[PDB]
């Protein structure tokens, strides 16, 4: 969940 | 005599000094059910404590004690050095071999002593006294 | 070459940042110097592997930084990662042009990582050293009574 960029 | 029914001792205990540098001391004292503070909040961090702490003790034979109390108040240090108080100590046992509070304040706190010696001692006087020929002036006076 | 995530991050390891960050200058001077046909650079962002020289010390909060949705490795894991590079595909695209593989589970999304890896240390020394003192009290107390 951390790595989701916009 | 072997009366220890009969027996009992009031103490006045040495007035104790704690200084809390760390969370662990605070934790140590909180785990104390006899450390009661009037508000639990109280931020202890830094603060400079006194114990004043009377001992009443009944006993079951020469060293079992049948019945423990250690109560007085609790005070900090202000700014100013005037202690004031902010809780109590309240153990209250049965059966025990010792007042676990003193023996707590004794290694984690440091004794405050009213009586300071000097450097070295003073002689005053080595003065010569007379006991009377006689007791009976003594003993009706 | 194994590279870092690491730029001074933690701070207080000397010049490890400076000889990791300086690597990285490989990438460019492959295009620019005339070495291009002899080596290939493929550098490895390794991450946090636990049990090694220079990570040992670190391993007791590992735990609490894989509660962020993070990724520590085993050596086992990030050798196999690495030995990744070595297949065929990668040693194919590492001679077009340089290789940058991030090994890095994910650790440069954490924000003010080294706050976050001071407070992990200091909540479990604490909850230790309180835990022995209380418990080394009340045996104390116990034996007296």
């Amino acid at each position: 969940p951390i790595t989701k960029e916009s | 005599y072997t009366d220890f029914e009969n027996t009992f001792q009031k103490t006045v205990e040495p007035v104790y000094q704690m200084h809390i540098k760390t969370s662990k001391d605070i934790a140590v004292l909180r785990s104390k059910e006899w450390f009661q503070l009037d508000d639990e909040d109280f931020d202890l961090l830094n603060k400079t404590l006194t114990f004043e702490t009377e001992t009443e003790v009944t006993f079951k034979n020469a060293n079992i004690f049948s019945s423990v109390k250690c109560f007085g108040p609790i005070k900090v240090e202000l700014p100013t050095k005037e202690t004031v108080e902010i809780g109590i100590v309240d153990y209250e046992a049965g059966a025990s071999h010792g007042n676990p509070v003193v023996d707590f304040l004794k290694r984690n706190g440091s004794t405050l002593e009213q009586k300071v010696n000097l450097e070295n001692p003073i002689p005053i006087a080595v003065l010569d006294s007379y006991t009377p020929s006689t007791n009976e002036p003594y003993a009706r006076v | 070459l194994p590279m870092s995530p690491n730029h001074g991050t933690f701070g207080g390891d000397g010049m490890y940042s400076e000889s990791k960050l300086s690597l990285e200058t490989l990438f460019n001077r492959w295009h620019s110097e005339s070495w291009a046909n002899q080596l290939t650079v493929c550098g490895a962002i390794i991450g946090w592997t636990r049990g090694t020289g220079l990570m040992s010390a670190n391993n007791i909060i590992a735990e609490g930084i894989e509660k962020m949705g993070v990724r520590t490795f085993s050596q086992k894991e990030m050798a196999f990662n690495l030995l990744g590079l070595l297949t065929p595909e990668v040693v194919e695209l590492c001679q077009k042009s340089p290789v940058m593989a991030d090994l890095n589970g994910g650790l440069q999304f954490v924000p003010e990582l080294k706050e976050f890896t001071a407070k992990l240390r200091k909540e479990l020394v604490e909850t230790s050293e309180v835990r022995k003192a209380v418990s080394i009290e009340t045996a104390l107390e116990h034996k007296v009574v």
